[PDB]
RNA sequence: UUGGCGGAAAGGCCUUGGGUGCUUGCUGGCGAAUUGCAAUGUCAUUUUGCGUGGGGAUAAAUCAUUUGUAUACGACUUAGA
RNA sequence: CCCUGAAAAUGGAUGGCGCUCAAGCGUGUUACCUAUACUCUACCGUCAGGGUUGAUAUGAUGCCCUGACGAGUAGGCAGGCGUGGAGGUCAGUGACGAAGCCUAGACCGUAAGGUCGGGUCGAACGGCCUCUAGUGCAGAUCUUGGUGGUAGUAGCAAAUA
RNA sequence: GAAUACUGCCAGCUGGGACUGAGGACUGCGACGUAAGUCAAGGAUGCUGGCAUAAUGGUUAUAUGCCGCCCGUCUUGAAAC
RNA sequence: GAAAUUGUUGAAAGGGAAGGGCAUUUGAUCAGACAUGGUGUUUUGUA
């Protein structure tokens, strides 16, 4: 078809602060769609790619990829909180992410 | 937080392995620490106290 | 001499480890998977792709076929947690999957020496695919537009929402 | 080839430096703690630089360990480097800086023939 | 080192305002020139192709007098001389070409996609 | 889930709706406004005059070039209210305020583009029935806009403009609609009834 | 390709005619595997350079000289085939 | 509750933006955010309580088991790192290159520090057990010596040329 | 004559998610079993894939988010005008 | 033949200081493990 995501949209909004100290080991992020916890609670535990770009071509592609999941969800409004391998440059805070569908409960 | 009601990692304040550095009186310790362990009689544990004492706390008799 | 010596040496001797109390039982799948469900392939080479599911293997590895007339899936092994199991069903009573284990699927493991500069099918896997997807497809040819569906791909429109819908 | 161990894990990798050792020439960035009144690194205010203290210390079973898994010991002729001709998946012999070429050589034969790693293979060879 | 001196016209040739003509610095500067190009054709340089690849200037010792200032006190008077040095090269061709060889690390899912492609294509 | 967002500003409260659009840059989303000189402003027009020359009074006393700017649009008044609630001075406050354009009006790049509001800063749906209010327009114009004028003249050509759009667009979705319930009560029409559609 | 409309930041919107490709509106035939149980598995647009081969056009400014409606110096205003 | 009473000097502060069935005031109910605090786990150290001379191989100030605890100026104590020189030892290193110096190169220690590779260089120096002291610097309007910014700056204009 | 709400109990069942895997022959307390034995009972194992190199990682420079006042001294109090 | 201080070359950043801490992106640079004993001799220098 025209369509081929088989991914949900995310922001990644900032990390997990108080109000004057962040702490870079725990990002939240924005799904879109997902309005509520109740909502929120079936995509914990799922993978998030943050996919960006570079101009050095490293092992074939010039397409880097930076691997996280789901943990648990954040507030009254369907934000969850998100941890990755290395953690999210800070510079990406508003940048698009990708939440995919595995390991799957459904 | 913790209300201590003593004063933490303190010293038992009791001398333990004799501050001379004699080493027929470090064998005599030794022997006499195995006894104080093992022989459950209460004048090896004695002797091997008193085995530790300075000169002024070993008055001649 | 430029160090002295360490006055004891750390015994070379390695100890072994304790009893372990970790046995096997086996995999308790979910709910939603019996055997003749249509999955939707989450992840792989063929992504987006609708399947039938027909086995559960050894290594709780979920037996797959597209058919291969039908979409170009071939006889196939998955992983349970990289699949949606959709409420379509077909009944897969008539196929006869017990011939195929972990020993039926051997990569033959390449050497170190062997480096691909620059760049073959089993005549078995290729007539045993053609044994099992002509008594699939005369199950398929019952309910309509079964042959459409499993040609068609899957994919996220925009404004469609996975914890909302139903598979 | 060395002995199995765990995961060597260090607390603290990064150097502790002294307070003002980037401000000023004079001041050496070998770490000396600050015994001033006013000092806000004394004081460990947020924001500041770390200091060094005991519950940064290496695990006993993982400390005086190199990345390989082996200790560094170090040896200056033969006779130093036979003594670990019983230990050699614990140590790792080290020639020392001011040995010459050839008798280098010769304690790179001798430790190949007894299977003992040398950490610093390349010293004061011509090629 | 231009800091407080008048400005100028001339300066418009190379985008600034404050230029001058220090006399002295051009007559030990070109003095210099002509010994390397006279170093040059006793070589046997082309003397067409020379362009003055290096040159600097760093400081020698001071040389110090005496200066009398009010209520009788004493300062200093010091000349700040020049070391200066320079080489004058042939304009050659390109340099070099024939980059390294940047060997390729491919999975086996790319080794995959590569023949996959190649064969889906011509 | 937009690219681009435009927003008509008419009838929407000023803090309100910068505190929504300031959050939505901040997230990312490109945002555009348009019509900012229909804005409201809750209170009475002399409050908000008022407020206007006791910010006016404000200025730097040695050299007045170096204050605090009076911006006098009503688009550069709703840019510093949102200026106010991004933090301006980091490069993320940058990177937010370039996804933001302001306009009074609307201009030729947005004028056959969709127009969406903001329901929780809407006047209509926000104060009570009876509380007074103020436009943007008339109060900035009082503090020493030039373009109220020029801007209503162009905004009534515009209208016309768009007018004679409607009307074609209304006779093209009557025949559609028509044609839609003529070819309904079919099988397949009852069908996709039956499935929902 | 024909005809319009659009100046707020128009640079876009509509329309006439023919060509060409696809059509999943409906019914068929062949292909896909091996990326080995997942690895963004690479499909976008931004600027520049260097090659082709196809058009298009053949200038000024500054320093120096001069002026004094200008001027600390720069700057400004003039003149000079 | 609101309003009058209610006047100060640079421009101005419920923290700012702003907010009017509030983003105000009184009150109630939930959900949510996060401290080096609490709970659990790992690791470091300290203190305490214990086990273990049996043969083989070492270290009994050793090894091992268990529990609790960890802020700190003035100050006290303990364990260590480094320097000049001395007794002993490694039949230590070295002109096939000692010492020193440079090195956004590597390794070890919580740290004081230690080790290695490369460059420069040219004649002595080091590990360990002890002994000894003119033994560790950022400051003292510290001492001696050297060098900056200021800065191509102030200026080099009395005595007719 | 019932139901339901509210509060409380179950040594009732069960789904999803996150972090941790310390220890290293055996010894103990138990459970299911007639027994052999088995086990979730004094601390993680089993299966599989990719890579085997600057890929992970270390160092260093830069960028971004948040934080960070100049040290020493006297002083009740120092970033101190 | 050190440092202060300076010249050239190279790399990098720079909207009213600079410097620092935690974390990661990017660029540059770099260490370690990669054999192992092994059924085995598909073997040459026959062990
Ligand atoms: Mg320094
Ligand atoms: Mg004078």
């Amino acid at each position: 078809a025209e369509s081929h995501r088989l991914y949900v949209k995310g922001k990644h909004l900032s990390y997990q602060r108080s109000k004057r100290v962040n702490n870079p080991n725990v990002s939240l992020i924005k799904i879109e769609g997902v309005a509520t916890p109740q909502d929120a609670q079936f995509y914990l535990g799922k993978r998030i790619a943050y996919v960006y770009r570079a101009s050095k071509e490293v092992r074939g592609s010039k397409i880097r990829v930076m691997w996280g999941k789901v943990t648990r969800t954040h507030g009254n409004s369907g934000v969850v909180r998100a941890t990755f391998r290395n953690n999210l440059p800070a510079k990406t805070f508003g940048a698009s992410v990708r939440i995919f569908l595995y390991p799957s409960n459904i | 937080g913790i209300d201590h009601t003593s004063k933490q990692h303190k010293r038992s304040g009791h001398r333990t392995a004799p501050k001379s550095d004699n080493v027929y009186l470090k064998l005599l310790v030794k022997l006499y620490t195995f006894l104080a362990r093992r022989t459950d009689a209460p004048f090896n544990k004695v002797v091997l106290k008193a085995l530790f004492l300075s000169k002024i706390n070993r008055p001649p008799v | 001499t430029a160090q002295q010596a360490p006055k004891w040496y750390p015994s070379e001797d390695v100890a072994a480890p304790k009893k372990t109390r970790k046995a096997v039982r086996p995999q308790k799948l979910r709910a939603s998977l019996v055997p003749g469900t249509v999955l939707i392939l989450l992840a792989g080479r063929f992504r987006g792709k609708r399947v039938v599911y027909l086995k559960h293997l050894e290594d709780n590895t979920l037996l797959v076929t597209g058919p291969f007339k039908v979409n170009g899936v071939p006889l196939r092994r998955v992983n349970a947690r990289y699949v949606i199991a959709t409420s379509t069903k077909v009944s897969v009573e008539g196929v006869n999957v017990e011939k195929f284990n972990v020993e039926y699927f051997a990569k033959e493991k390449l050497t170190k020496k062997e480096k691909k500069e620059a760049n073959e099918i089993k005549t078995e896997r290729v007539e045993d695919q053609k044994v099992v997807d002509k008594a699939l497809l005369a199950e398929i040819k019952k309910t309509p537009l079964l042959k459409q569906y499993l040609s068609a791909s899957f994919s996220l429109k925009n404004g469609d929402k996975p914890h909302l819908l139903k598979f | 080839a060395s002995l199995p161990h765990p995961k060597i894990v260090k607390k603290h990798t990064k150097k502790f430096k002294r307070h003002h050792s980037d401000r000023y020439h004079r001041v050496a960035e070998n770490w000396r703690k600050q015994k001033g009144i006013d000092s806000v690194v004394r004081r460990r205010f947020r924001g500041n630089i770390s200091q060094p203290k005991i519950g940064y210390g290496s695990n006993k079973k993982t400390k005086f360990l190199s990345p390989s898994g082996h200790k560094t010991f170090l040896v200056a002729n033969v006779k130093d480097l036979e003594t670990l001709t019983m230990h050699t998946k614990t140590y790792a012999a080290e020639i020392a800086h001011n040995i010459s070429a050839k008798n280098r050589v010769v304690i790179l034969a001798r430790a190949k023939a007894l299977g003992i790693k040398v950490t610093n293979p390349k010293g004061r060879l011509a090629l | 080192f231009n800091s407080s001196i008048g400005r100028t016209a001339q300066g418009k040739e190379f985008g600034v305002t404050k230029a001058r003509w220090p006399a002295k610095s051009v007559k030990f500067v070109q003095g210099l020139l002509q010994n390397a190009a006279a170093n040059a054709e006793a070589k046997g340089l082309d003397a067409t192709k020379l362009y003055v690849s290096h040159i600097q200037v760093n400081q020698a010792p001071k040389q110090r007098r005496r200066t009398y200032r009010a209520h009788g006190r004493i300062n200093k008077y010091e000349s700040s001389p020049s070391h200066i040095e320079l080489v004058v090269t042939e304009k050659e061709e390109a340099v070099a070409k024939a980059a390294e060889k940047k060997v390729v690390r491919l999975t086996s899912r790319q080794r995959g996609r590569i023949a996959a492609q190649k064969r889906i294509a011509a | 889930v937009e690219p681009v967002v435009v927003i008509d500003g008419k009838g929407h409260l000023v803090g309100r709706l910068a505190s929504v659009v300031a959050k939505q840059l901040l997230n990312g989303q490109k945002i555009v406004v348009v019509r900012a000189e229909e804005l409201n402003i809750s209170g009475e027009f002399f409050r908000n005059k008022l407020k206007y020359h006791d910010f006016l009074r404000k200025a730097t006393a040695f050299n007045k070039t170096r204050g605090p700017f009076h911006f006098r649009a009503p688009s550069r008044i709703f840019y510093k209210a949102l200026r106010g609630m991004v933090s301006h001075k980091t490069a993320r406050g940058k990177a937010a305020l370039e996804r933001l354009k302001v306009f009074e009006g609307i201009p030729p790049p947005y004028d056959k583009k969709k127009r969406v509001v903001v329901p929780q800063a809407l006047r209509v749906l926000r104060l009570k029935p009876g509380r007074k209010y103020t436009t943007l327009g008339k109060l900035s114009t009082s503090v020493g806009w030039k373009y109220e004028d020029v801007v209503a003249k162009l905004e009534a050509k515009r209208k016309v403009s768009s007018a004679e759009y409607y009307a074609k667009k209304r006779a093209f979705t009557k025949k559609v609609a028509s044609a839609n319930a003529t070819a309904a009560e079919s099988d397949v029409a009852k069908q996709l009834a039956a499935l929902g559609y």
